[PDB]
């Protein structure tokens, strides 16, 4: 079903998801280092950090963007970081445990039980999609060019942007689970739960900052 | 917003 043209931008957005790395050595700490309160919130930021880094990577490579205001490219990186974030991270939990002491981690790491429920029962819930590669990708980038974000001038040109990778995850859903015609509904029923972590996130952080430091980019990416 | 979000951009 996809067009030429499809194929081409579906191509484009696989090349640059593919390139997005969660470094070894970060991955490293998950199991060599120490566990305190400290050390595991000192790997989330670093992990954070990483998640971010990747998402204006694989930001700044999207057909279009670069083509954007520049204001509004800002907008939509600090807009979508949440949400990329959120999604990013459900895709390396579920695809060894491993993701165990990840899991342990977050769990001591400052984190109050009301967003740490929500945050593994949305692992779950991803989860049982058994998403493909090329619908994580998609979707992130559906995500984060998002014409409806705080701030943005020209919300038309991303639009444009948006439409055709939403056309694109439609098709893609009825040659992945041709059984199953409800599924394009249901990954867009998964962003509408992935947007709640807009708020939750901006509670734990200000739970953080009691003394807790933040690196540049997390500074940054959420004014902070 | 900011610099280091425009120099990650940009480079
Ligand atoms: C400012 C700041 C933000 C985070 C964060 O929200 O990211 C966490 C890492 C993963 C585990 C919990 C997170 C929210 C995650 C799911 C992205 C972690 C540390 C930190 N100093």
């Amino acid at each position: 079903e996809l067009t030429p043209d499809q194929q081409t931008l579906l191509h484009f957005i696989m090349d640059s998801y593919n390139k997005q790395r969660m470094p070894q050595e970060i991955t490293n700490k998950i199991l060599k280092e120490a566990f305190s309160a400290e050390e595991n919130f000192l790997i989330l930021t670093e992990m954070a950090t990483n998640h971010v880094q990747v998402l204006v990577e694989f930001t700044k490579k999207l057909p279009g963007f670069q083509t954007l205001d520049h204001e509004d490219q800002i907008a939509l990186l600090k807009g979508s970081a949440v949400e990329a974030m959120f999604l990013r991270s459900a895709e390396i939990f579920n695809k060894s445990g491993h993701s165990d002491l990840l899991e342990e981690r977050i769990r001591n790491s400052g984190i109050s039980d009301e967003y740490i429920t929500p945050m593994f029962s949305f692992y779950k819930s991803i989860g049982e999609l058994k998403m493909t590669q090329e619908e994580y990708a998609l979707l992130t980038a559906i995500v984060i060019l998002s014409p409806d974000r705080q701030y943005i001038k020209d919300r038309e040109a991303v639009e444009k942007l948006q439409e055709p990778l939403l056309d694109v995850l439609q098709k893609l859903c009825k040659i992945h689970q041709p059984e199953n015609p409800q599924h394009f509904a249901k990954l867009l029923g998964r962003l509408t739960e992935l947007r709640t972590f807009n708020h939750h996130h901006a509670e734990m952080l200000m739970s953080w900052r009691v003394d807790h430091k933040f690196t540049p980019l997390l500074q940054e990416i959420w004014d902070v | 917003e900011h610099q280091l979000l425009r120099y990650l951009l940009d480079k």
